[PDB]
């Protein structure tokens, strides 16, 4: 269990983003920090980063949500974030879904060239395929569960 | 939640403690090796019991050090399992982790084993090209590689760093995808405190290299030249600086190798130090602004003086040419020369002002 | 006299400013060259530079006017140009005239500290017209030619 | 069309194969020369039949190499005719192509011809200035220039390059009018992998120059100094680094020339390597941003601490001055000294913060 | 306000005068030490009354110098009280200030005391490794560290600086919060006059180091090698430049230490001088503009010439191909070669023009 | 008018011709001095008549050279009168013109006068510290400073320059107030052709300094070490490069001074040459654009491959964990290790991609 | 007492800021000097700097006011300016006051931890007025008087 | 004849320009590539480059047109492109034709001057249409057949 010193350190790290003191991180604060880091983002990207981690749905990052995401960020690398990145590599359109034809092309041509039967089994086992549009939910559920 | 993060923190603390103990035992072994090497040449022989006691103490330290390294790598693998969501430790072994663990054990396992083993050593003397045969103890070949144990210092430096273990730093570096490894910490130190890092590295290299030079050279040196500690320090300093060798040339290939390594290190360390000094002799931006302001003020004053002299000489040339019944040519020539000098001064000061206005932006 | 080769050299030097096929350097064909040379002159400065060389008016430099000014520019340093520069140092207002008080100040305080009688004689001799505001013409005429 | 491109590709493949064969035969000749030079000093004499066999093998390799060079240049001229719409091969010959072909044949034609030819060699010994006369075989003068055959490595490197042969690279490089020659490929390699290029070049030069020094010096060296391979390696390393000769001055002008060439090469290679290291010790732009952020955070904390100390000492001075019944001068003086120290700390930390905000732009 | 500024100005003047007197007496002591060191080796013995007279004169100068330093520091503390609104001088007495005052007194108190004291000096000769025992006077150990008194030059340089004393400079630097100390003045001098500063420093170091080398070396040198002043000058010059000792290795550790200090100083001073020269060989911005203009003119002319040659050779090829009844193939081939050369010239000159337009931005 | 600007051109032509003749006669004198110095050591004695003939020829050349210098300065003063509207030549004399005219006459007046004058020369041999006394002719002291006449080369270089005399260049430089002097032409040459300038300067210095070393050292060298021309060439090359001296240490202070001057010149010339090479190994801006484009293409392909591998291993782990009756756990562990490897590859290639996008602008 | 040479030196230092001969330093002249010194001060900051020096509230710095401030600026460091700076460190907003709670937080948490009784005594003594917000005048009067 | 590997290499080179899968390089993909290559081509220059390569007059480069262009671009140098460049050197203001007087001036004054016999004999041989102004067609037709 965390001690008082560890909670203080994490609260200080939170204060690096929670400048106003509201007890929550808004989109503007994250944008200011990121632009101070020379990574000028868009409103869409800032909203996407604020989401995907705010479990309470308030639209702003809390302290427990910050602790939950720091549980992953303190590691040298994370699996879920990198699987999402690999998914977004081939989701150039941005629709959030991968067509069966594009996925088959990628798996048969780009990487280690899976056999056609293996690709057929994979695309069939993709439950979030929705009759063709494989979503990011299937990719996460394949490895996480 | 509040358990996984505390578990990672506890694992990191255990790793840090194991690193501290490994460094302590490695440095203890190196120090006892240095003491025994110094004392067996003089006070006691290699068949003495003081030699046996000190070498058995070295071997015990080495056993404890190997155990500490193995337990440290076990804690590494356990933390790897915790991080990369793994349940089998065999996922960690990747033909590179195994190789580096084996290299670390091999490096930390070399030490002068107890016993009295000797070998024949033949070297060609410097500047005279005469042979020298001595019966040397094997322990020197096993003592010198013990200085390779100083990577544990780098390990401790990484593990005690604030950047490596701090929620604020990791949270900020996750936004830029910064890789927090030993290279990053070393580069950060070379950016913050370059002179101090280079000074510490150079002094430690100087003492270590001079001692190992004399330890190798004392076998074939019966004239107190390169086996002298102070002479070895001078030799290391002048090969580091690439001035050369004086009459101080190693009789052994161990000494030549140490001198070559010192020269290679110096060729880069000297240039880095000079870059640091050149940067530290440069004015700050605010100091640059102040200096440019004051120089421009002085330049304006000097321009005004030069123009005044130009006008004065232009007047006096006319006043001594006309306006006088008897024209004194010597004085008129003097004032014409002064007029030309004033013109040249005005031109030069105006071009200085132009240059300063160019560097002012 | 000038050889045909020398005339050709001066003609190509003239062509460096006279890009168009005419035989006059305008106010803009000089501005283009001076901006290529890393300067940013104004219309007033360009007009003054043209007027300092432009004989017969026309508002443009001819070829003989170019030869006349090159007779001064070819030497290592000139005298009339530098006297004009020294005059313009103290003519900060730009009116082209220097008040008698200003001349007395700049000749007694800064420089070589003329005597008061010398300054009085100089200011009397310079003020040929009696107006009391010494112009650039008086300074040039003082040095004769 | 689908025929011109195929014809050019076939010609490219033929040229590439011819270059590969020429490199193979040149390297075979160099290797057999090194073996024969090493073995004729020891195992067999120059009048034996092993020497004849190895030198005849060298000569056959040289004949095949010259044939391969000539056929390669014929293919080059044929491809020139294909490219520049020419129908007569005589357009290719331009008094410079002929000169370079002749130079290439002259370089590749030098080799130790079979036979037993000797000459008289006189050299002045180093540090003793004593003469030395030996009857040396002519084969050394013909063996050493065989190392000039290493330009074939550059030819193969150009012809195997992706930039030179790829269609995409040519299509984009034609938009900027890039000249795809050996210089461009070498500059690209020095931009991508500077340390690797310099390391390979330095190691190969080290071994080749040390062997050349040994081969030249073994004739006038009867003391195992510069004819020692390991001593020659050390000599080349310390003239490369400009530390200097030890007692290792060459007795021959061949050795002196090799050492001078090594010193000239080192004077530039060392500086290039140091520039590479200095660049590699520099933080990345993202790492710079993260470091500036963290340092600014620490600076803010220290500014707050300094200001707190300033206010605390001001209050303490006021209290012990005008609030205590009897004023303790020692305490008040101590607090005034601490107040001045706090003021200095605040000034210094604020100027550090100002400097950091300046470099943060 | 009139009195408040006048008091500080008077204190500044008194402090400046004290610095001038301290420098005068320190330099007088150094000069008399040099004279006595030179003359006691030759003209008179150490038991002469000339030696006693000169050393008593040295001691009196040292007493006056110590008094002047103490009074200077009293004036410093008084000015500190005036500035930082203090009424007790004991506020100024921090540990740093006390330590620096004590260090200054210790440095300026070392001098050869009157008397005849000798000690035994043993050194190993260079290149021969032979011992040398001499009975040396103690006065050399007390004379050599008298050169440490040259920090008074830096003190006088700071106190006579216009930046440190001018009201305009102080008013302007208060806006940027510039710290007017010795470091700022030194950096300003290294900015305006780097070559002159480096030249003065190098010449003074050269003479001082050569003299101290010969003063140390004259005891164990009976062959006029390193005890020769001109030879010592050469030795210092070649260790400064890192060429290395010739046959000029010092026999004493004092000489070796001086040579090491010279080499360390040279390693940085040489690089700084080279940077100065490289900057001074660079064209001014206006000169750069003029040069780019003239080069662009020449490139335009060459482009026109190359294009004219291209068109001429195209016409000649067409004429001699399809206009003459007797088709002379040699002429057509010559003109085709010239056409290809003209094409290459046009390509190269356009590449040069493109590069120049790139650097012209 | 046509009279002026043509009179000035005629004066320019006369002055240029006088410079050409002065250079011709100075070089003739230097060449005859070199021939006589070489031949009087061997073929004929100093009391011969060939020596008298050659030295009288030298003296006649020197008289003509002095006359040419004086007439050149008369033409300079006449051109000065023409330019600065002067009627009296006495305006031109400013103690600086007089000092430099006197310096030129003094420099060009030194030559070996006819006669047979000898002096006693004592030097200490290198590495042996043995004295050497010879009776040397005075002509060497008068021959060596004849190399100071090479400033006439700089004069001719300025007067034959295009920038100095072209009308277009002067008209353009008048708009930037460019000072057209020898410094400007030298800087322009160091900007256009730095490698060629440095190469010519280094080769000429090499030959001149090696010959000077030989001429000074031949008096005290009876062992063919430093009086050997090829050995002197090697010595100059290794002091230029700061490798050091071998056994090649001058016995004379003339040789030591020449070696010191060579070392000082080399310390700067080497750094300048290295800067030139570093600049010439850098890609052009267009080449940089092409290279960045091609590298970005390759990194995109690698990113796609890495992401495909990540997805493939994510699928295979699931297929061999679930969707199977029996689990081997060995293939599953292998696929989990490959999944982690693919994740690391994707991270590293994305880091490279973002670094390249950073350097792309 | 000041001499003629010292008066002249201070007068030329004043002229560095007094472009026109108006005998006083306005806000625009100080702004131009500071911008020449590589800064971008605001109108509020320039007005604040003009204040604190203006003995007679003409709105502009006089010559005697300049001499009075030079008395402080010729020193290595000034106590009052640094106390004002330390005051402004903890005065985050533009108000001239700090709340008692904020001062207690500052003096107990960050820096050398002051005793709670000592903090209470300091907050009582500093607040000369009944208002619990400590002004800059109280901090200056604590040390100056 | 080209193999499958060669066709694949040329197809990926074509794809480096054809961002959109239009089967043909539009006239804006060329602009984007050129701007990525550190250039700022104009609409006129882009149209000129996209022409001269398309034989179907569609205004867009196909794959066969790309292959024909690469047949010349893969060479070390091209004769026709360089003749066009030499033509454009003297075709000021994009006229497309050179007057006989200007061409005679060029061939007689600058460069290796022709004899007056071959001068205007070149023009008589050229200008098949008889217009009197030499076009780019004649220059190409000289070297070619
Ligand atoms: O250094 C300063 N010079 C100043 C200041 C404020 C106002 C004026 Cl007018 C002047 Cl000249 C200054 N800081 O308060
Ligand atoms: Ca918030
Ligand atoms: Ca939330
Ligand atoms: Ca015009
Ligand atoms: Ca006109
Ligand atoms: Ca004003
Ligand atoms: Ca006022
Ligand atoms: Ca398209
Ligand atoms: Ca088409
Ligand atoms: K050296
Ligand atoms: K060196």
């Amino acid at each position: 269990q965390l001690t008082e010193e560890q909670i203080a350190e994490f609260k200080e790290a939170f204060s690096l983003f929670d400048k106003d003191g509201d007890g929550t991180i808004t989109t503007k604060e994250l944008g200011t920090v990121m632009r101070s880091l020379g990574q000028n983002p868009t409103e869409a990207e800032l909203q996407d980063m604020i989401n995907e981690v705010d479990a309470d749905g308030n639209g702003t990052i809390d302290f427990p949500e910050f602790l939950t995401m720091m549980a992953r960020k303190m590691k040298d690398t994370d699996s879920e974030e990198e699987i999402r990145e690999a998914f977004r590599v081939f989701d150039k359109d941005g629709n959030g879904y991968i067509s069966a034809a594009e996925l088959r092309h990628v798996m048969t041509n780009l990487g280690e060239k899976l056999t056609d039967e293996e690709v057929d089994e994979m695309i069939r086992e993709a439950d979030i395929d929705g009759d063709g549009q494989v979503n990011y939910e299937e990719f996460v559920q394949m490895m996480t569960a | 939640i509040g358990y996984k993060l505390g578990h990672r923190r506890a694992l990191f603390e255990k790793r840090k403690r194991l690193s501290d103990y490994a460094l302590i035992f490695g440095m203890f072994g190196i120090v006892v090796m240095v003491i025994e090497t110094e004392l067996s040449w003089g006070a006691y022989d290699k068949a003495s019991l003081y030699s046996l006691a000190l070498k058995c103490l070295i071997s015990l330290s080495t056993i404890i050090l190997l155990g500490l390294i193995i337990v440290y790598h076990a804690r590494e693998i356990q933390l790897f399992m915790v991080d990369n969501g793994a349940d089998d430790w065999r996922i960690a072994m990747t033909y590179e982790r195994i190789f580096f663990i084996c290299l670390e054990i091999l490096v930390c396992a070399i030490h002068p084993i107890p016993g009295n083993y000797t070998f024949t050593w033949t070297a060609r003397l410097a500047f005279s090209y005469a042979p020298s045969t001595t019966t040397a103890d094997v322990d020197i070949i096993l003592s010198i590689p013990m200085f390779l144990r100083l990577y544990l210092i780098a390990r401790v430096m990484l593990l005690h760093s604030k950047l490596f273990t701090d929620a604020s730093s990791r949270s900020i570096g996750a936004l830029n995808k910064i890789n927090f490894n030993t290279r990053f910490v070393m580069k950060t130190l070379m950016t913050i405190c370059p002179g101090t890092v280079l000074l510490v590295f150079s002094i430690s290299l100087w003492i270590i290299a001079a001692w190992t030079v004399r330890a190798c050279e004392r076998y074939h040196d019966q004239q107190d030249v390169t086996s002298n500690f102070l002479g070895a320090m001078w030799l290391i300093s002048i090969t580091f600086l690439s001035i050369g060798y004086g009459d101080m040339v190693p009789n052994t290939y161990c000494g030549k190798g140490v001198c070559l390594l010192t020269g290679i290190m110096g060729a880069g360390c000297t240039a880095l130090v000079v870059a640091v000094v050149a940067r530290k002799l440069e004015l700050t931006k605010a100091e640059k602004h102040v200096h440019n302001f004051m120089m421009d003020t002085q330049l304006t004053k000097r321009v005004k003086n030069a123009a005044a002299n130009v006008l004065r000489e232009t007047w006096l040339i006319y006043k001594n040419t006309k306006l006088v019944k008897k024209i004194d040519h010597a004085k008129v020539r003097k004032h014409q020369r002064k007029f030309l000098q004033a013109i040249h001064q005005l031109r030069s000061v105006k071009m200085e002002q132009r240059k300063l206005n160019d560097q002012a932006n």
